[PDB]
């Protein structure tokens, strides 16, 4: 399905 | 008495020599989360912990026990999440994985991390009383997001708590809650955005796409911020959350002396380093009751301390600028002097 992000990368 | 003094030394250096063995873990509830103003969720020097002396090779089943009995809350009606330190510069509360991460150490779970804080869902005791518990979570098809009211007429933060949604949810259904928290009325026209890290601010454009796609890099303790689409908010000083975290990452404190006045301690300001003159001398004037037309300000000379070039009133620059030769230490201060009617 729609998953949620591992990591923030900005 | 003397023997009792001879044991309290002692047993003093037990504990500083077993310390090692020991890691601390800070526990944050979200009381703590209300009122806050800036970014994130709290703020680390005001925040309120419940602390916890813990062995470092424990268990986190242990610690879970020992906690709800510690608190007072049963075992299957809270849950943990730990703080994060992200690469950019924001701390979030992570996720953690009961199930794969089962039979692992507590210290290994900080990644060596100590202290170690955690957020601390638990479910409100007084609607506990009333049938309510702690709902399930589907790791991988839910996701919890943080709430956030801006009100533009005072100009501040109100924390509406957190939610879990299901991942494949659209943001327009988030809506009603989002005005229920806030204490609007169902329908009322709403402007979202993603607190993303400071200075960041990110308006949500499509309401109508799912929550994967509605923020970049969707996770757990994302925080949505909103507020009431109305025109009053053009009154206000700052209208967006946007603003807002600018301001904030911007806010500065600059003293202010009066060059006439020897050793003057003057008065601190809280401005914002992207200000231009104007608004520098409107802002000074306010704490003068004077019109700002009267204030002539001086340049820093660098260096040396005290008053510097006269700050003509055509000046194309910004605080930034203004103050840019003072070390991180050094004190933020700027000349001025009044002027004659
Ligand atoms: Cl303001
Ligand atoms: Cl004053």
């Amino acid at each position: 399905g729609p998953r949620k992000c591992a990591r923030k990368t900005r | 008495r003397l023997q009792e003094e001879k044991r309290i030394e002692a047993q003093k250096r037990k504990e500083r020599q077993e310390a090692h063995l020991y890691m601390q873990v800070q526990i944050v509830a979200e009381d703590q989360f209300c009122g806050h103003q800036g970014n994130d969720m709290y703020d680390e020097e005001k925040v309120k912990y419940t602390v916890f002396k813990v062995l470092k090779n424990s268990s986190l089943a242990e610690f879970v026990q020992s906690l709800s009995q510690t608190m007072g809350f049963p075992q299957d009606q809270i849950r943990l999440w730990p703080m994060q330190a992200r690469s950019n510069g924001t701390k979030r509360p992570a996720m953690l994985d009961n199930e794969a991460d089962g039979n692992k150490t507590m210290i290994e779970l900080s990644d060596n991390e100590n202290p170690w804080t955690i957020f601390l869902e638990t479910v409100d005791p007084e609607l506990a009383a009333s049938g309510a518990t702690l709902p399930k979570f589907d790791k991988d098809h839910d996701v919890m997001l943080f709430l956030k009211m801006y009100d533009p007429k005072t100009r501040s933060l109100n924390y509406c708590g957190h939610i879990y949604t299901p991942i494949s949810c659209k943001i327009r259904d988030l809506l009603p809650v989002m005005c229920d928290r806030a204490g609007f009325i169902q329908d009322t026209s709403l402007i979202l955005y993603e607190e993303v890290k400071p200075n960041l601010t990110e308006r949500i454009q499509d309401y109508d796409v799912s929550l994967d796609k509605a923020l970049d890099e969707l996770m757990d303790g994302d925080i949505i911020v909103f507020q009431k689409d109305d025109p009053e908010n053009d009154n206000s000083e700052l209208p967006t959350a946007k603003e807002y975290f600018r301001d904030l990452y911007h806010r500065v404190d600059v003293i202010f002396c009066d060059k006439t006045i020897p050793n003057d301690p003057g008065f601190v300001v809280t401005l914002s380093n992207r200000m231009n003159y104007f608004q520098v001398a409107k802002t000074v004037a306010q704490r003068l009751n004077t019109d700002p037309m009267l204030l002539q300000f001086f340049k820093s000379q660098g260096y040396r301390d005290g008053p510097g070039n006269p700050l003509r009133h055509n000046y194309e620059g910004t605080l930034r600028d203004l103050l840019q030769f003072f070390k991180p230490r050094q004190p933020k201060k700027l000349y001025y002097q009044q002027l004659k009617m």
